């Protein structure tokens, strides 16, 4: 319940040193769950 | 489907008492190599019409569907699989086909994704049990990987 504070933080890995597991997280997840939801909860910017 | 699980449990008695690369399983997977494209053709419908099941209560389909009936249009429908990226687009036109759209191009989308589940579930049962059986009694067959 606390973790899902972070997923949209523009900092989630900031010690941890895999910097685009979010990048991993929207292409596994993304086509069954919708690549703009995922984008949302991870609070990506798909255009940049 | 009901007379393919009973070839199939005969298939399963020829392998009764089988030995590990016995002489029965090496010759019914010769049989299923020659059969190769009519066994890839049958596996093919049962993944593609699980799939389907399994796509159609996505939240991303369902995104898709919009209608107050929970009907989704034909071309809707083929937005939306094309989304999923799963079924290629003769997988996609034979969707469409066995979709049983209205006069007005609409799909009960629950009803296309359960239509086949129940009636194929004994022979897709038989067939994983026979292919288990084989892998397992056959085991460096690079054929039947």
């Amino acid at each position: 319940q606390w973790d899902r504070l972070v997923l949209n933080t523009p900092s989630f890995p900031s010690n941890y040193w895999d910097k685009f597991v979010k990048r991993k997280v929207l292409d596994k997840h993304g086509d069954i769950f919708g690549r703009e939801r995922i984008a949302e909860l991870l609070g990506m910017d798909l255009a940049s | 489907l009901d007379l393919q699980k009973d070839m199939v449990v005969m298939l399963l008695s020829l392998l009764e008492g089988n030995v590990v690369n016995g002489m029965i399983a090496r010759q019914m997977v010769d049989m299923l190599v020659e059969s190769s494209s009519n066994v890839e053709m049958i596996l093919k419908f049962f993944d593609m019409f699980l799939k389907l099941k399994d796509i159609v209560g996505s939240e991303a389909f369902q995104d898709y569907v919009t209608d107050p009936r929970g009907l989704i249009s034909k071309k809707d429908f083929q937005k939306a699989m094309d989304s999923q990226k799963q079924f290629t687009g003769p997988e996609i036109q034979f969707l469409l086909s066995c979709s049983e759209a209205d006069e007005n191009e609409m799909i009960n989308c629950e009803e296309f994704a359960n239509r086949f589940q129940e009636p194929a579930r004994d022979i897709g049962f038989n067939v994983a049990v026979l292919l288990t059986n084989l892998s397992e009694h056959v085991p460096h067959d690079p054929r039947l990987r």
